[PDB]
This record gives C-alpha cells, sequence and structure tokens, in this order.
C-alpha cells in the first residue's frame, strides 16, 4: 500500500496472508469469506509468464495477522489448503480478465476478535455501492513504493472508484466489464494505490444501511504504483459471484 | 450470516480511524 497508514488492530479481520511454504515468502493477500473459504486473485496462484503455478502443498494461509514478518502465536491461525479453484475463464495471456480464485481450507477456522469473514456483494449491494466517487478500502502488506520499502504492519488506504471512461483511456490495456478501477485523479490532490505484495487482497466498502462490510473487489493489476494519470484495477467481485456460489454450493 | 461485522468495531459500536471518509464519499 502506497501513501497508506498502519491498520488498527482488528480493522480488517478478514485480511488473509497467502504464504509460500518453501522458500518462506509472502505471495499475496486474500480474504476470509467463511470459516472455510478464502478469496484471492487468480494470478497469485497461477501465472506462467513468471512460471508461477502452485498446488495446495506449496502454499499456506495465515489469518488474523497484523505483523508482516513476526509469527503471532495465539492470534494468527495457519491453515492448509484442501483444493484450489481458479475461474475457468481467467485470462492472464492478455489482461488478467476474470482474475479470481477460491481456496477451501482442510479444516474450518475459528473466528475471533481478530478473525472474521467479510460479506460478499449481492445485486442490491453492487448497484447501490459500485458508484464512481464512492470510496472503498484496500489493505495489505505489499511494498510501500514502486521501488526502494516493506511495511512492518498491515497497511490500509481508502480509494475513490473511478468512472469507466477515465479508466479505459488511462491505459493502453484492454479494460473489461469484469474489471473496475479506483484511485485519485492527478489533480484531486490525495494519493494512494496498492502495490507488489498487495495483489489478491480485498477492496471493501461499508454499507450505509446495515453497517456491514462487503468485498467489492480484489486487487488485480496496475501499471506501476501510485503513478499520476494511472489507476489500480480490481476484479469486479459481484460480476463473478455466479462462479463463486457455483463452486461453494457444489463443493 | 454474520459477515462484515468487526468484533472490535461494529460489534462494540466503535468506529475505526477512517471509515467515516468512506461513509461520506456517498454524498
Ligand atoms: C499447473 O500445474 C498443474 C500440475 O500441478 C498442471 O496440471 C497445470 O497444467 C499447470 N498449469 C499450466 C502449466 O498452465
Ligand atoms: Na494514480
Amino acid at each position: 500500500i502506497v501513501e497508506g497508514s498502519d491498520a488498527e488492530i482488528g480493522m480488517s479481520p478478514w485480511q488473509v496472508m497467502l504464504f509460500r511454504k518453501s522458500p518462506q515468502e509472502l505471495l499475496c493477500g486474500a480474504s476470509l469469506i467463511s470459516d472455510r473459504w478464502v478469496l484471492t486473485a487468480a494470478h497469485c496462484l497461477l501465472y506462467p509468464p513468471w512460471d508461477k503455478n502452485f498446488t495446495e502443498n506449496d502454499l499456506l494461509v495465515r489469518i488474523g495477522k497484523h505483523s508482516r514478518t513476526r509469527y503471532e502465536a495465539n492470534i494468527e491461525k495457519i491453515s492448509m489448503l484442501e483444493k484450489i479453484y481458479i475461474h475457468p475463464r481467467y485470462n492472464w495471456r492478455e489482461n488478467l480478465d476474470r482474475d479470481i480464485a477460491l481456496m477451501k481450507l482442510k479444516k474450518p477456522v475459528a473466528f475471533s476478535d481478530y478473525i472474521h469473514p467479510v460479506c460478499l456483494p449481492d445485486r442490491e449491494t453492487a448497484a447501490s455501492l459500485l458508484q464512481a466517487g464512492y470510496k472503498g478500502r484496500v489493505t495489505g502488506w505489499g511494498n510501500l513504493k514502486e521501488t526502494w520499502g516493506q511495511p512492518s504492519v498491515l497497511q490500509v488506504v481508502n480509494l475513490p472508484i473511478v468512472e469507466r471512461p477515465v479508466c479505459k483511456d488511462s491505459t493502453r490495456i484492454r479494460i473489461t466489464d469484469n474489471m473496475f478501477c479506483a484511485g485519485y485523479k492527478p489533480d484531486e490532490g490525495k494519493r494512494g494505490d496498492a502495490c507488489e505484495g498487495d495483489s489478491g487482497g480485498p477492496f471493501v466498502m461499508k454499507s450505509p444501511f446495515n453497517n456491514r462490510w462487503y468485498q467489492m473487489g480484489i486487487v488485480s493489476w496496475g501499471e506501476g504504483c501510485d503513478r499520476d494519470g494511472k489507476y489500480g484495477f480490481y476484479t469486479h467481485v459481484f460480476r463473478l459471484k455466479k462462479w463463486i456460489q457455483k463452486v461453494i454450493d457444489q463443493f | 450470516a454474520d459477515c462484515g461485522l468487526r468484533p472490535l468495531f461494529e460489534k462494540k459500536s466503535l468506529e475505526d480511524k477512517t471509515e467515516r471518509e468512506l461513509l461520506e464519499s456517498y454524498i
């Protein structure tokens, strides 16, 4: 997270850390959606241009974390992966369209003051909240800048959703309906954006009617980090809720 | 079911440092 600030304890109880068993390494961010499922981006688990293509055994899921490095005994829970589900229409070849993947835990996780699931969005939630101008929150342990560095604590940043026109002609990359971009405009003043290490993390919004948080998106891609005239792109969660319910109800 | 409600925040009627910025972006 660039231009972010330290997260308060329990500010993002659904924040998940995707960890590489060997060699030890922080791969991506993710979200706890139930005591059994974790949502994350597809390029985190599979992306051959970097020859990234993990299998359960390779990864571990660390929940309830605050500190980036330290193993927080009795607070964070570590879970093994039963199965990895990557969207069949996921397209990395061109622009990472339909960038999403679910992960079932071998054993259900117990919730706590530090471990709580976020809500997925429904039609009412999307139509209502995914509006340009409306702000969302992004969290992560990713780098603090394009180059250098790394945070010692989970980083948080709030970002405004940008109209599709501005996004589309803000890049030479093809922007699909499964994507949405967010960030501050060059002149607005304020800054911020996710960055390496934040991918797969959540972009949540808080409903004004029920006080509940909904994950509207997943950090997908961006050209650099916190560049002007540029924006971060997020997987449009709802637009793909069909696939989610599919694999959750079926598996 | 009980999703999106933070034990240390909503559950205790306490707001975090910046959630208010979010609620205001709706105006
Ligand atoms: C990823 O590895 C699995 C075997 O674990 C393989 O079936 C799949 O073909 C690989 N994805 C590729 C190489 O695109
Ligand atoms: Na920008």
